């Protein structure tokens, strides 16, 4: 019974589409990309913005499927600009023993919010 | 960058030290490439992973040394690389890869077969 | 049993009442403000400033019920102003069957922290 | 079976009496504060400074009892100099149902770290 | 039932070997690290720069057992450097009970990412 | 913004763009307005999400075509719209809405239930 | 600031309203202070919650009019300015207050009895 | 710094200071010192913490004085000054420790065992 915190799935590198200081809350994701990484409406996701290095944490709701749309919405709005990419993740907690075969639900995009590729595990980085 | 699947048509100093690791058996550049005679390779922040060769005659395709490095194994990169060379090479209805060299033939079979294709004497069919 | 991490409640858009250093301790808030949201006397809170775009942690306390207070104090003074526009949320985990299902508790707040609208969802953002 | 993040414990506005990057491991606090806290050498700890504002995360290591130590060891000695007010606090997590009647251990401190008063509640804020 | 967050291993002063906005995700550890730290592939972390000062949470994944890499990749390469020193670590849960006899995990490098020593206990700092 | 009631006298392009998805069948400006006649919709970020049509013959009033996007149901929204309606027309003391265009007379029923209208031949009445 | 107990002497506006709510029966400056009638009370973050006066006769001491405000009714607020009254009247080794205006008289006994007075006939006595 | 094992050959006024923490039976600098008399020390954050003293005579080699400061004992501080001492003097092929001065024969013999000694009459031996 140690519980261990774990990458649950990524969208990795999408590319914010809307920020606006006056929407509601807090990160709009299309309904497709957010089945692809396993991540909930209303979930708690970490966002690392690889366009200015800011890295903030706020929780996920439903964008319209097949919109595209990465709307970053009231205070986080101070943090991201549109057009930027970002990494959007969450993280999960379970036993040791479940967590030592645990894979993540990945989902890798490109261009225009174009999903490329999902996948269950990350490679190793080799020398 | 994120596991990519290249075609390599020149190697640099770096895919040189890489294939090496990938294939020790081989003196690049023994290694032939022109328009018929391919190689694929899996590509993860700026190293290569695994490789094959590619033979195509038209609508029969022949694959060989297909080798994924050891530590990286069972991320899925080996079948990212054949989904890849399969999905490229749309001409191609029917692909062979013979069992030579092959360390294990029974895992070799079991990916294989979670790639579609069949176990027949002297190796696997998609066809 | 793997574990998510689910939006609560939130207080939506709230006017910082009081903010000082010399305080204890660290976001006082109505009383009444706490039930709609659903948070707990001494349970963690997140503070989004929709004004300076500050993000910070802390422990809610009460204020006397109906006073409309939102106190920022101690180290937290630091954060906020008085008048300035935040967001306060809190987190809970529960299994993935019960997120799945999970409404949040969400207040909303016009003028000088008066109460409009209890809800329990977020609609979904459309194109 | 949801869990709340509850306030644990709180060193309430110690004084920091060294700090020094060359020094191992994060925080180290005289053991009388911790057990006045309620909070365990290895335990995760979040530092509020009321001096310079900065808010951080780390670990609690024992200081020799009676020694009054506040001790900001390694990486953390870029967020606080000595002599600075500081409040350190610990959560936990419980049931819903047991959040609800949590008391918190908390410990006040005056002049050169003396600790005037350890308390299990905090009181409400009145206009 | 009460739930506390405990430094479960820590990697003491590694140096950065790569950094790379390109790369993907997000920190790549020798596995040889990992295992001396109880560290796993996909598990939280919490990266501190002892170098920069710089303080902020990703998740490990292996690098090549034996090439003594520290892997400082996309978003988090805005954080660090390449021969910036740091401390990994992470953070698991457990009831109180446990935590009260909990041992951590913890190594210690010098120069170039040499494992000098592990061990399950940091001493007590005295006067 | 936040989800928000709105009597709509004049359309933006927006509007017209949003009240074609919201009603197919309907050609604005068909669509007549005046102070008997008139039109609530939904709003939230920007977007409607539902409107419906509203007749008003001083104490009686008419209420059709009531519809919510389908991509956003179950989230309040219709149940905000009308008790909006409600709420901003309190000379009116009894209100019909005939089962007329209505997809699903099952659903419908549960809704304006809740609202707390009666179920009659040819619709539903709350007087 | 943190709870703190006072001897007034002076009464500032702020008090004479805080006064008032804690004591609505009197109008100060009704109430006399010198050297042997005493008032003390509780202040919290600029506020005072709680009062009580004290009556000094040497080695006799009487109190009365003890009352904590009822929105922070046990957080040991009470508790707090018994004992700094006990402790800053050594002198005094005989304590007296009658049960008058008490409110609850079964709630008093309960706290008079954790701060270790005797149930008397009238009143409660420590001596 | 971390946990270090150092010979002493010059004692600082720190030194002094901490060596009669350690050994108060002994007077500072009663204690001589020379290439065949060595005192070995632990030192953790600029502080002596564990000392003892080491008579070589080529292949043989006798401890004595060991001793742990009381406050930060069962944290890995004895054994890993022994193994260091054992380590730095790999002539010595046989070490013998007399159990004069020992607080608890008890403790002694179990950590002595773990380090690989046996007890013999009057002491321990690894040879
Ligand atoms: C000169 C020359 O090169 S001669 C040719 C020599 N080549 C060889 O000897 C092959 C050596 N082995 C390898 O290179 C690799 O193990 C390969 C190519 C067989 C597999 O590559 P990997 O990247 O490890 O496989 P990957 O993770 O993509 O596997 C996908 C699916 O294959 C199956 N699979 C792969 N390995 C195994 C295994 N060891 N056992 C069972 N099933 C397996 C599974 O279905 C897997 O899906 P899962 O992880 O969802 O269960
Ligand atoms: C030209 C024309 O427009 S003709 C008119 C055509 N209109 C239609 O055909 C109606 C199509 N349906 C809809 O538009 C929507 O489904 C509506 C208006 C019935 C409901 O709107 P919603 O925003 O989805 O309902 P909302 O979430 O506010 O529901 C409130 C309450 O209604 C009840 N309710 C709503 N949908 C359902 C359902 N599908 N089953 C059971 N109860 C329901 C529930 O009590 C709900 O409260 P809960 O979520 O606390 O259980
Ligand atoms: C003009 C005039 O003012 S006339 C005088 C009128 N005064 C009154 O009528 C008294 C009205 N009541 C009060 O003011 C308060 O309720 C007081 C003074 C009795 C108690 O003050 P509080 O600040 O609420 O008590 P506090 O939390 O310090 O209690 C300490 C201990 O007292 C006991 N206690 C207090 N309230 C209660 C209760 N309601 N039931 C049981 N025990 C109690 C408990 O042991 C408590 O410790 P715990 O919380 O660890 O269990
Ligand atoms: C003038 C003079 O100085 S005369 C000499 C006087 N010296 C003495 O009287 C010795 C007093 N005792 C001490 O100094 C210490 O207790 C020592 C040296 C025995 C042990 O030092 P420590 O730093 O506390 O031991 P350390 O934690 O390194 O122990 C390593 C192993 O020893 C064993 N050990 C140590 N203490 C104990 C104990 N109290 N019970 C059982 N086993 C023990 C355990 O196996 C332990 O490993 P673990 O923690 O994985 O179980
Ligand atoms: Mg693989
Ligand atoms: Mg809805
Ligand atoms: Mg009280
Ligand atoms: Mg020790």
């Amino acid at each position: 019974s140690m519980i261990r915190t774990m990458l649950q799935g990524k969208l990795h590198r999408v590319k914010v589409t809307h920020a606006d200081l006056h929407y509601e809350g807090a990160c709009a994701i299309d309904q497709d990309f957010l089945d692809a990484a396993g991540i909930l409406e209303n979930e708690a996701i970490d966002i690392w913005n690889v366009t200015n290095g800011k890295r903030f944490s706020t929780y996920a709701i439903a964008a319209e499927r097949g919109s595209r749309i990465i709307s970053v919405n009231g205070a986080a709005a101070h943090c991201a600009s549109v057009g930027d990419i970002v990494i959007i993740a969450s993280f999960v907690t379970m036993p040791d023993e479940e967590a030592r075969t645990w894979r993540p639900n990945v989902a890798y995009f490109e261009g225009d919010n174009e999903m490329k590729r999902t996948a269950k595990a990350i490679p190793v980085q080799v020398a | 960058m994120k596991l990519t699947i290249i075609r390599l048509e020149k190697f640099s100093d770096q895919d040189r030290i890489d294939l090496q690791k990938i294939w020790p058996e081989y003196s690049p550049s023994s290694l032939q490439v022109d328009d018929n005679h391919r190689i694929y390779a899996a590509r993860f922040n700026e190293r290569l992973l695994a490789a094959v060769r590619v033979t195509l005659s038209g609508t029969e395709g022949a694959l060989d040394s297909l080798r994924v490095r050891e530590v990286t194994r069972r991320r899925g990169v080996g079948q990212y690389l054949l989904e890849e060379v399969l999905r490229n090479n749309p001409g191609v209805s029917c692909w062979w890869m013979a069992d030579a060299g092959v360390e294990d033939r029974g895992v070799m079979t079991a990916f294989m077969q979670a790639l579609g294709f069949t176990a027949q004497q002297g190796g696997w069919e998609k066809c």
